[PDB]
């Protein structure tokens, strides 16, 4: 059941296969060579993030229109991290191709956008306003009806 | 302390945006050109509802052009790809055909009747159909002689002519 992954840090994580196989990426790799020993490298993940996604995948090993309010309680608590970490989880979710993680992280970012002002949105995500007043006022007016 | 999405694949930014409804997409659509293009994504609710909105303004205008016998204007709006046969509750189940008729715009009504496929007996949300209105018009003394003639021609058109 057990296998081990190595982050870009060099650090080695040993995890049950069932859990790890929730990363389709990892699952594909195991076919591309011996399934079932010897560690497998994950160059695009650091150990801090990897450690996190191991936690996520373990908690979820069992399991089975777009609503943003149905994030389980455990995941909300799990995603109580800084924005840096949050976006690296998304990238990890991508790289490792774990659809479940990709959703909740994306959902979590979407709720960050909900109920905000264009400028507050920018202040939250460090989005440089480059629009000239004229062209901004244009999309403003263009989006009157909401 | 710098742009978070900056290093994100566009595909996954859209996915995040897919959770937002038009009001919110609108708000983020005006943070920068980047998010402007992405929030107005063909597949997302902001672009979608903005169509039904553009369509709705055009419908209102078509109604007025039709009612006032402004055939050339009706033709302009129609040329912008609008289906005047398609009505619903928002539009009180009325059609620009019924608009033309009430406005004594019998040339415009003839245009619309001949050029498109309308149900002449379909009552709106006031309970009126092209036929029923044209007929109630005919029973009305305040209607001039040639008007009442243009009408009978139309009633006969809608009652007796072929369909499909």
């Amino acid at each position: 059941p057990s296998i081990k992954l190595q982050s870009s840090d060099g650090e080695i994580f040993e995890v049950d296969v069932e859990i790890a196989k929730q990363s389709v990426t990892i699952k594909t790799m195991l076919e591309d060579l011996g399934m079932d020993d010897d560690p497998v490298p994950l160059p695009n993940v650091n150990a801090a993030i990897l450690k996190k996604v191991i936690q996520w995948c373990t908690h979820h090993k069992d399991d089975p229109e777009k609503r943003t309010d149905d994030i389980p309680v455990w995941d909300q608590e799990f995603l109580k991290v800084d924005q840096g970490t949050l976006f690296e989880l998304i990238l990890a979710a991508n790289y490792l191709d774990i659809k479940g993680l990709l959703d909740v992280t994306c959902k979590t970012v979407a709720n960050m956008i909900k109920g905000k002002t264009p400028e507050e949105i920018r202040k939250t995500f460090n989005i440089k306003n480059d629009f000239t007043e004229e062209e901004e006022a244009q999309v403003r007016k263009e989006n009157q009806w909401c | 302390k710098k742009n978070f999405f900056s290093d994100l694949p566009e595909e996954t930014i859209v996915n995040t945006l897919s959770f937002l409804k038009a009001n919110t997409l609108a708000r983020i659509a005006q943070t920068c050109q980047f998010f402007n293009r992405l929030a107005n994504d063909k597949h997302l609710e902001l672009h979608q509802l903005r169509q039904q909105h553009i369509k709705r303004e055009l419908w209102g205008n078509l109604m007025v052009a039709a009612r006032s016998n402004n055939l050339e204007e009706v033709k302009k709006i129609l040329k912008k790809g609008i289906d005047p046969t398609q009505t619903n509750s928002y539009h009180l189940n009325r059609t620009p055909l019924l608009a033309a008729i009430e406005g004594k715009a019998y040339q415009t009504a003839n245009y619309l009747w001949r050029k498109y496929t309308f149900d002449p007996n379909f009552k709106d949300n006031y309970g009126d159909s092209p036929i029923s209105l044209l007929k109630k018009q005919l029973a009305n003394p305040a209607f001039k002689d040639k008007e009442k003639k243009q009408i009978r021609a139309l009633i006969r058109g809608m009652q007796e002519e072929k369909i499909a």
